[PDB]
RNA sequence: GGAUAGUCGGGGGCAUUCGUAUUCAAUUGUCAGAGGUGAAAUUCUUGGAUUUAUUGAAGACGAACUACUGCGAAAGCAUUUGCCAAGGAUGUUUUCAUUAAUCAAGAACGAAAGUUAGGGGAUCGAAGACGAUCAGAUACCGUCGUAGUCUUAACCAUAAACUAUGCCGACUAGGGAUCGGGCAAUGUUUCUCGACUUGCUCGGCACCUUACGAGAAAUCAAAGUCUUUGGGUUCC
RNA sequence: AAUUUUCUUU
């Protein structure tokens, strides 16, 4: 999720590294990728709940 | 002959289950049961099998495509893969 | 004014009006005769032309048709008859 | 405007952040019965740095002109535009952030925009108007150090 | 007055008064008729026909010279096309409007442009049919429009 | 009655004009159908020159103006005295006095 | 100028061969000058003409639009896939 | 080469006028006095006194800090409206002038719209 | 009618580019008012309001240039570029040869508002909520605010949709501006062209004076060429 | 800001 540009539509997206896939899974839905954050990296995302 | 003023495919529920929920399912099987393009045989081959697989038959080109409930391809994944592009190439250049 | 006469109007009245509202109207272009810089053969070409004229012989283009008369830029000593 | 980014000796460093024109010269020179063209294009230097420069050009009078229109037909408009694009795609090819600083106060862009545009109406008054920062290097921390230490 | 427009132009020309063959010319009539005929199977249009034959050749007007039109001297030789020039110009216009609308449907501007250009084409197949210059069952149909250009 | 024959607007050749806002009132008045003046002021009242220049920098630099449009509807036109009523025969003019 | 027209009036004074089979075979007998492939072709096909064309020195336009616009662009009421451009006839093609 | 210059930013609305002074940069700003609490009647905030009183007061808390010259910056509203500075922008500049503070590079960054949303009113507008 | 050459257009559609402004979000600086109004008042602000400074997102719109100026059958069309189809005028010793004008019935487009589903909802803002004015304000004033304002696929089909003035054709008075084209200058200017100046002409948008003429008059170059009443054709 | 009303005739 840190390696791709901000704004970018994903899915099947994962809550920990290696949890292999928890947010975004059902139909038609997706995860926004809203911003990257360096310092102690993190990735802001905004969810089908909104 | 004409056989259906405006229910078409939807004769065959009746007079039941209400004129809007029958017109919305009109649209949604018309859209459903639909002969698409195979975007790499160019035939118009491509019918929907368990709401979101794709196949067209033929000798070549039996890829099975994953795609909307009733259509191949959706708005919101048309502009998706849009902005996707559009990312990549300014992340590429 | 108020009294003229129609039919003999003065050559400099007539050569400043439209060609159709003239008393009998008439064309205003003419055809010419140029030769080649480099060559001896006369072809005739219109003032008017909206192709482009290529000379006989071995020679580059002649003129170049636009809106009203072309110009020419080869040398040629263009006679008009 | 400057953007400051590095501190030496309790003395802070700035950098060329763009250029700009002041709202009274603006308004000054955008006057009525005249043509405006303004155009825009995105330039790269040597090393990472992104500048969307724009130009603004008005009419002018032949001091032995008549009537007060002065107008450009839209024809003549886009090939203005080209030649201003030109123009700056020939002046901007490879100069780097210090020659387009060197540059671009003697005015040679508008120098060049005006005489290329000889074959097209005479236009005056062209400058650039605004220059924008897109893109920045990673804080040159020393190149700073190379270009400065002097006095 | 423009039959599908506002505009009232007289733009056209002039043809002299003498109706005689140039003085200062030696087009020899036959000469002329057989550089028709070349340029004729080189496929250009008589419209085309006129315009280089008067603005490179030398001839002002074909007709002073041959003593018929060039579309007289085309028929009389053969060289007749079955559809005549003005439809066919007007046929291939209908034909490129269509193809943009069928690519780009939502140009309103460009659908009423073909309804005039419809009407236009019928009224003179219909005069065509009249006078005799298409057979009278000829009629117009958009699907083979593009069969009948090529 | 037609009281203007241009029916209080330049509108020859048109079909539709954008409208713009007062200033004051804020009412949607025609782009052709608007008063328009040109306020061109200093940045500073005439009296306060001596004050700016015993109190300014740079050697006589120049002082700068302000440029602002304003496009009054008939009604705060006529309240702001910027146009005014006038006679019949005084209606057919347009030079400005 | 344009390639639609080029191809046209290939189309009333040249040679074309059609399709995919009879390509190979004018590839194979040498006398190919230019084949064009649609934008809609299998890949692992155009990868063979590909090949093909770099073994008999003949050039390659792989065109954008499907097979139904290159056969509409040849005329045809059909799909067409690969074209071979054998002889050029008046035009500057190749 | 003894002089200490900063940025004074006026903003003349015609309802209250701002006079903020801050440093030559835009952050850590030193002063800001309006006219509200220069007059308490809740009507003359945008009153050329009551704006030349803030400007003075302003002053003399920039001469406490020792700051000599300042580049004036003055604005309207601007935006979607009036776009035109109220009688308080004249009055702070006389009043800064007056106090003895030095003043360069005058200047008018009103925000100027390119064609932008609509303004309030309602077609027929504020009929008041 | 069609073709051809140089043009012209804020004409149409698609893709693409740029601009500040508005609102919001995060962060930094001192502190007491900030908004708003005739006056106020509602509301929120020592928990940091407002302002200033940096970055970002959303949607809308293309200010100034912008005009008694352009285009389109009209409704309407105003950021850059590219593509496609089409259009008027002009030039023409090019082509066809009456192919023409106006229309019942029948069809295309048709501002804004209004409807059905999808997306988006920054600003403004029907309904509404409060707060002032008034005897009563249910409104005009301030803030917030749903539908709506944007867009796609289907609808309808009217406005002071106006030039309150149907379309085609002929004639009729003097002048000066403006747009597009063309013609002419042993004209001017700038490192073969452009810009400017002058004259002529065609087609538009209009303007000033006047009334041979018309009208009941206001006024009209058409609303004139009508008791001296008849060019053609629809609507009413 | 704020300003509602003037019976039927002589
Ligand atoms: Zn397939
Ligand atoms: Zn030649
Ligand atoms: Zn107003």
């Amino acid at each position: 999720v840190g390696e791709m540009p901000e704004g970018t539509i994903i899915s099947n997206v994962e809550e920990k590294a290696g949890d292999r896939g928890a947010l975004g899974r059902s139909s038609g839905n997706y995860v926004i990728i809203v911003g990257h954050d360096v310092d102690t990296g993190k990735t802001r995302v905004k969810l089908p709940s909104g | 002959t004409k056989r259906t003023k405006k229910v078409g495919v939807t004769g065959k529920y009746g007079v039941r289950y209400g004129a809007s929920l029958r017109r919305d399912v009109r649209k949604i099987e018309v859209q459903q049961h639909s002969r698409y393009q195979c975007p790499f045989c160019g035939r118009n081959t491509v019918k929907r099998t368990a709401a979101g697989i794709w196949c067209c038959n033929g000798k070549g080109c039996k890829k099975v495509l994953a795609g909307g409930a009733w259509t191949v391809t959706t708005a919101a994944a048309t502009s998706a893969r849009s902005t996707i592009r559009r990312l990549r190439e300014m992340v590429e250049v | 004014v108020l009294a003229v006469d129609l039919l003999n109007p003065s050559h400099e009245s007539e050569m400043r009006k439209h060609k159709l509202k003239q008393l009998v109207q008439g064309p205003r272009s003419f055809f010419m005769d140029v030769k080649c810089p480099g060559c001896f053969n006369i072809t005739t070409v219109f003032s008017h032309a909206q192709t482009v004229v290529i000379c006989g012989s071995c020679a580059s283009v002649l003129c170049q048709p636009t809106g009203g008369k072309a110009r020419l830029m080869e040398g040629c000593s263009f006679r008009r008859k | 405007k400057l953007r400051v980014e590095d501190i030496q000796g309790k003395s802070c460093l700035t950098s060329f952040n763009g250029l700009s024109i002041t709202s009274d010269k603006l308004r000054s020179l955008v006057r009525k019965w005249q043509t405006t063209i303004e155009a825009d294009q995105t330039i790269k230097t040597t090393d990472g740095y992104l500048c969307r420069v724009f130009v603004i050009g008005f009419t002018r009078r032949r001091a032995n002109q008549v009537k007060k229109t002065t107008y450009a037909q839209s024809s003549q408009i886009r090939a203005i535009r080209q030649k201003m694009f030109q123009v700056i795609q020939n002046q901007t090819s490879s100069c780097s952030m210090r020659e387009l600083v060197q540059k671009l106060i003697p005015e040679v862009i508008g120098r060049e925009i005006e005489r290329a545009t000889g074959s097209i109406f005479p236009l005056q008054n062209v400058l650039v108007r605004k220059v924008k920062i897109l893109k920045a290097p990673k804080h040159d921390a020393q190149k700073l150090l190379e270009l400065h230490g002097e006095s | 007055g423009r039959m599908h427009s506002k505009g009232k132009g007289i733009a056209s020309s002039a043809l002299p008064y003498v109706r005689s063959p140039p003085a200062w010319c030696k087009a020899d009539a036959d000469s002329v008729v057989e550089q028709i005929l070349k340029f004729s199977k080189k496929g250009m249009s008589p419209s085309q026909i006129g315009v280089t034959l008067r603005d490179s050749h030398g001839i002002p007007q074909v007709r002073f010279i041959t003593g018929q039109k060039i579309m007289r001297i085309l028929k009389a030789n053969g060289l007749a096309p079955e559809l005549p020039e003005d439809l066919y110009n007007l046929i291939k216009k209908a034909v490129s409007v269509r193809k943009h609308l069928e690519r780009n449907r939502k140009d309103k501007d460009s659908k009423f442009r073909l309804i005039l250009i419809e009407s236009r084409i019928h009224r003179l197949a219909r005069y065509y049919r009249k006078v005799g210059a298409l057979p009278p069952t000829w009629k117009y149909e958009s699907a083979t429009a593009s069969a009948l250009v090529a | 009655t037609q009281k203007r024959r241009n029916n209080g607007r330049n509108k020859h050749g048109r079909g539709h004009v954008k409208f713009v806002r007062c200033i004051n009132c804020s009412r949607a008045v025609p782009k052709d159908k608007a008063i328009k003046r040109w306020t061109i002021r200093n940045m500073v009242e005439t009296a306060a020159i001596r004050d700016l220049s015993e109190a300014s920098v740079y050697s006589e630099y120049t002082i700068p103006k302000l440029y602002i449009k304003l496009q009054y509807c008939v009604s705060c036109a006529i309240h702001s005295r910027v146009v005014r009523v006038r006679s019949r025969e005084g209606r057919r003019i347009r030079t400005p006095p | 100028d344009t390639i639609n027209a080029k191809l046209a009036l290939t189309m009333k004074s040249g040679k074309y061969v059609l399709g995919y089979k009879s390509t190979l075979k004018t590839l194979r007998s040498g006398k190919a000058k230019l084949i064009l492939i649609a934008g809609n072709c299998p890949p692992l096909r155009k990868s063979e003409l590909e090949y093909y064309a770099m073994l008999s020195k003949a050039n390659v336009h792989h065109y954008a639009g499907t097979n139904i616009d290159l056969g509409t662009a040849c005329g045809k009421l059909f799909r067409v896939g690969v074209l071979a451009i054998t002889d050029a006839g008046d035009s500057d093609i190749l | 080469g003894e002089l200490v210059f900063g940025v004074a930013h006026i903003f003349a609305s015609f309802n209250d006028t701002f006079v903020h002074i801050t440093d030559l940069t835009g952050k850590e700003t030193i002063v800001r006095v309006t006219g509200g609490m220069k007059v308490k009647t809740d009507r003359d905030e945008s009153s050329p006194y009551a704006a030349m009183l803030a400007a003075q007061d302003a002053a003399a808390k920039c001469k406490e800090v020792g700051i000599t010259a300042l580049h004036i910056k003055i604005r309207a509203t601007g935006g979607t409206a009036t776009k035109t500075p109220g009688p308080g922008a004249q009055a702070a500049l006389r009043a800064l002038a007056r106090a003895g503070m030095r003043i360069g590079r005058i200047e008018d960054v009103t925000p100027i719209p390119t064609d932008s949303t609509r303004r309030k009113g309602g077609r027929r507008g504020r009929r008041l």
